[PDB]
DNA sequence: TATATATATATGTGTATATATACACACATACATATACA
DNA sequence: TATATGTATGTGTGTATATATACACATATATATATATA
């Protein structure tokens, strides 16, 4: 078997080396014959094009070679490379250079050894290059060798580890690959995952891997592919997908919604979707050598495959989901708020947040914030916000859940009616507070935008009771620290 | 087995040189047909060979070229 | 690009919401355009010829869409929008 | 640069209406989560 | 495939807490909109 794949990448030298079977050490007789000297097998297989072990490929081959092309591809773009390979009886090692023009006889010694290994350095100059390559040339293409590299060990089996610059790929699964395509437009994400089989040989041999998040923050339908080991950016797997995810979609919609109108098409239903889709597909053609495009019915995808119906609702419910809250995020984006000068800046804990009752006691706080020189040892707007409390603060302690999870923890989930309650919305914002944080540390109690919360409320009972002891009671129920 | 093959054998086996050699689906195909002194372009949802389209597509633009290369001449 | 970046700039003029915020696909998905002629110097990704390839900058630096199209387009885009 | 639109703001004394929160408890409507199975 | 069974919402009463909005009327000013000039 194949065991490894180690790519490597390092002043500009290329190198890449797999353990399997060598290729066959062995005079080719058909192309010492038009040679008119002795040529083995590894000098067809890397200069002679058109040529290969899959001219006559079959239906059921799931390979991405066909051409017999790629290979004297990378010869023919390099100033110099070496072919190495050993069979476990003997290594061969050739020399090919000046983009093809120089193929130096090869030498041949006995050797136990087992492996292929690909090295070489491109024409970077005449490819549009410096020479040697810039810093930004040189991090921007072993950043897309790396991708390609995670790309392979999602793809690959499971007995094969792939190597990039001698450190293992972690990427062993399309969640792994969601993850870190989304790491920043949509960290700590729910990924859903699906298996999609077939009932048929040869398609039944190849099962689909599957991993898809969804985000409001996705501006547009996003797919990663890497099909047959090629990372091609098109192809009818995608609709298939698409199009299932959309027929839901449409259904669910119009059931959720009591509008029972609106129609939504795949743009509407799918450009919050970021979908990785990793396997074999037996029978599959390409639109050229670059491998961009497959090339496929679609009814391959109805008559054979289907997609697990709980990857489907799952995918449904997220997406409906942002439907109706893009439908009503306007009218959520009007709160009294005089900031401070100094807020969220470099003396952002110098300051306080003078929270009002209502709208009266405001013009009292901005009526006494503005003696200029009548009190010149007092409070300003340098250092002191305003806000109002809304009347009667809500209460947490009757509209929230602590629920059991499976490690031992309570988690404590709130209601959607606390949720959405437009005062406290307010004070989260202003404040900069975090509803997952705990601030124990001083490094964590100065990532907020004011220093204290101090509550002006009135001195007769209900205000200095009620209403104090239920933003007391807020406090203490989610942020006691 | 390693294969050595030449340009005729490869063009009939091989889709890199015009696509498929197959019916597979081609998105975006479309035709044009004529509806009462109208010409109206309609898609054509049914599989298609992209060779068998690109055979016909060489020699038209081997036309418009030889069009292109004549258009600033004599003849 | 170009229609989008013009498409915004009136959105945001017209919308006195002002904070409503479209990318290229609300700007274009109304939009079927035919585009014919000839672009010296382009190369292509196989010999089927299905994708052009070209920097990007050929026409940032030398071409220029006349500003009566732009118009005409941002016009009927925001008008749907 | 010009003549020309059509909408837009503010003042006092008037005409009409809207809406958020607390607090207790009997009652009504919505699943949904199992448990025999089937 | 029916059944319970433990979950979660949801108005409703009196006495409290804090707010929101449409319209008429005269006249001076305004800031961008518009022809046609070219």
């Amino acid at each position: 078997k194949v065991t490894y794949i180690k790519i490597s990448f390092d002043k500009g030298v290329f190198s890449c080396e797999n353990d399997g079977p060598g290729i066959p050490i062995a005079k080719h007789e058909q192309a010492s014959l038009i040679a008119k000297r002795d040529v083995y097998v590894p000098e067809v297989a890397s200069c002679h094009f058109l040529a290969g072990t899959n001219i006559n490929k079959a239906k059921d081959c799931i390979k991405g070679g066909t051409n017999g092309v790629g290979l004297k591809l990378a010869m023919v773009h390099s100033q110099w490379a070496i072919l190495t390979t050993a069979d476990g009886a003997q290594k061969y090692v050739q020399h090919i250079n000046q983009r093809l023009d120089i193929i130096e006889p090869p030498t041949i010694t006995p050797s136990r050894e087992m492996f292929t290994r690909i090295e070489l350095m491109p024409v970077y100059q005449e490819l549009g290059y410096a020479e040697p390559l810039s810093e930004t040339e040189q991090a921007d293409l072993s950043a897309w060798i790396y991708l390609r590299a995670c790309q392979c060990a999602a793809y690959v089996g499971k007995g094969t580890t792939i190597y990039y610059n001698d450190k293992p790929c972690r990427t062993g699964s399309v969640m792994a690959l969601a993850k870190m395509y989304t790491l920043l437009s949509a960290p700590n994400s729910t990924i859903h995952t699906a298996t999609i089989k077939a009932d048929a040989k040869p398609y039944s041999l190849h099962p689909l891997q599957v991993a898809a998040v969804v985000s409001p923050k996705f501006k547009k339908f996003e797919h990663v592919s890497v099909i047959n080991g090629v990372n091609c950016v098109k192809g009818e797997h995608v609709t298939f997908l698409k199009k299932t995810i959309n027929e839901m979609v449409v259904k669910k919609f119009q059931q959720t919604i009591k509008d029972k109108n609106r129609k939504t098409t795949l743009r509407d239903s799918c450009s919050n979707i970021f979908i990785v889709i990793v396997g074999s597909i037996p029978g599959i053609e390409w639109t050229g050598q670059r491998k961009d495009e497959l090339s496929i019915a679609e009814n391959v995808f109805k008559t054979h495959y289907s997609i697990p119906s709980s990857f489907l609702t799952s995918m449904t419910k997220s997406i409906v989901d942002i439907l109706l809250q893009s439908i009503s995020k306007k009218d959520n984006h009007v709160d009294k708020y005089t900031r401070a000068r100094n807020a969220g800046g470099k003396r952002a804990q110098d300051c306080m947040l003078l929270a009002a009752e209502g709208d009266s006691a405001l013009s009292l706080l901005r009526t006494g914030l503005t003696l200029g020189k009548s009190n010149p040892s007092g409070p300003s707007f340098d250092f002191c916000g305003m806000i109002s409390l809304g009347g009667v603060i809500m209460n947490a302690c009757k509209k929230v859940t602590n629920i059991t999870t499976d490690s031992g923890e309570t988690i404590m989930v709130r209601n959607e009616q606390l949720t959405n309650n437009k005062v406290l919305q307010g004070i989260v914002q202003v404040l900069g507070l975090d509803f997952n944080c705990h601030y124990k540390t001083q490094e964590e109690r100065a990532k907020l935008r004011y220093g204290c919360i101090v509550a002006c409320v009135d001195q007769d009972l209900d205000g200095c009771g009620k209403i104090l002891g239920l933003l007391l009671a807020y406090f203490h129920l989610f942020w006691p620290q | 087995a390693f294969e050595i093959s030449d340009f005729k054998e490869h063009a009939k086996k091989k889709s890199m040189w015009a696509g498929a050699l197959n019916k597979v689906t081609i998105s975006g195909l479309m035709g044009v047909f004529t509806e009462d002194e109208d010409l109206m372009a309609l898609p054509i949802h049914r599989d298609h060979c992209p060779a068998l389209l690109k055979i016909f597509d060489e020699i038209i633009v081997n036309a418009t070229d030889h069009e292109r290369a004549c258009h600033n001449k004599t003849k």
